[PDB]
């Protein structure tokens, strides 16, 4: 299958409640580590990140944040102050899909303006929203200093393989849901709610629906997927039965199992 | 209005006296500064653990504060969400 290595930054300079930089980062599903400006060292977010992973990963990850900080956040911080930009969201990801071809991007959702989709194979940044000196300003950060783009494209995929191997166990676990069906008290918006509750399932890929006489009821379909605490997933499907016999309704659920 | 969607839920079905996890999750909130407070019986539950602020590919932010508790008969659990000056209180529900 495909596998993406994501690092999810949040830049909020002079924000009184938030720190300057948060980091996240997740092997697919699995959040694998976390850094922010107060902590002064990355912390891992899975046991197996803390055990099946070389130390030499963390000293160089540690350097990597500086790069984004020093080659990017510093250089535009003057700009954002001028535009009254309150915060910026930065997604840096590389993906290795069925080993056909490899994509590494870097995106920046400048708050208020759009996103800057920087493609790091072609080394060219496009505007996905409001156009501004930033789209090319970061193109030229990335065009010069090619050593830095050597941390965001090629080490990204080697680090993917590293962590992909450390996490192969985790990403392959199969938590099995429990499909539960409750009649929910008559709320303000549906008169007779029917909930199908599917909780603890690890492969996020899942196919569930409500059916009436086999026919798939899609009228009052409300569908939520919430995170659990142990890296599995929760799913709720609500329908207003509208005073139809509830014995005629069924919640068909296909999980990999 | 950038206002959080918040759900308050339990990991597994409440079975009284049987350990569980109490979960308050907020997503879809525009100003990213948010407070999440787990409430037992109107009181703030200590030693609760929070995920880290982060977002989805669609840039929408996310927070999840949770804690291992044991549901007991009589007991009630909720979540104070303080977002953007306001506190709102969601009960298990
Ligand atoms: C908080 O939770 C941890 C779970 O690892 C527990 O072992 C600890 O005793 C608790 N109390 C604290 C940290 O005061």
């Amino acid at each position: 299958g495909s596998h993406t290595l994501q690092y999810l930054f949040i830049y909020a300079p002079q924000h009184p409640d938030l720190p300057e930089l948060s980091m996240s980062g997740m092997l697919d599903d699995l959040q694998i580590e976390y850094y922010d400006s107060s902590l002064k060292q990355i912390q891992p977010r899975q046991q197996w990140m803390a055990s099946k992973i070389t130390e030499d990963y963390w000293q160089e990850q540690n350097m990597a944040v500086d790069a984004l900080q020093n080659h990017i956040f510093r250089k535009i911080a003057p700009l954002v102050t001028i535009l009254g930009i309150r915060y910026i969201q930065v997604l840096w990801k590389c993906t290795v899909e069925n080993s056909q071809n490899t994509t590494a991007f870097v995106k920046l959702n400048v708050h208020g303006l759009g996103v800057v989709d920087c493609d790091l194979f072609t080394v060219r940044c496009r505007g996905l929203g409001v156009f501004s000196v930033l789209i090319g300003m970061i193109e030229d950060i990335l065009k010069n200093d090619p050593t830095f783009i050597q941390l965001l494209n090629p080490r990204c995929v080697e680090n993917l393989q590293t962590v992909l191997r450390a996490g192969k166990t985790a990403l392959e676990r199969k938590v099995t849901p429990q499909v539960l069906v409750f009649e929910r008290s008559s709320t303000a918006e549906m008169s007779t709610p029917l909930l199908c509750l599917i909780t603890a399932f690890y492969p996020r890929t899942i196919n569930a629906t409500w059916l009436r006489k086999g026919e798939p009821v899609s009228e009052d379909l409300t569908v939520m997927v919430l995170p659990n605490h142990d890296a599995t997933y929760r799913m709720e499907i609500l329908i207003d039965i509208k005073n139809n016999d509830p014995s005629n309704y069924y919640c068909q659920v296909q999980h990999c199992s | 209005p950038g206002s959080p969607n918040v759900q308050v839920y339990t990991y597994k079905l409440i079975k009284e006296g049987e350990s569980n996890v109490l979960l308050c999750h907020a997503k879809d909130f525009s100003p990213p500064n948010i407070k999440l407070e787990l409430l037992e019986n109107g009181r703030i539950i200590p030693n609760t653990t929070q995920s880290d602020l982060s977002f989805e590919s669609d840039w929408s932010f996310k927070l999840t504060r949770y804690v291992e508790f044991t549901p007991q008969s009589g007991y009630k659990y909720s979540c104070m969400v303080t977002h953007n000056g306001d506190s709102k209180e969601i009960q298990l529900d």
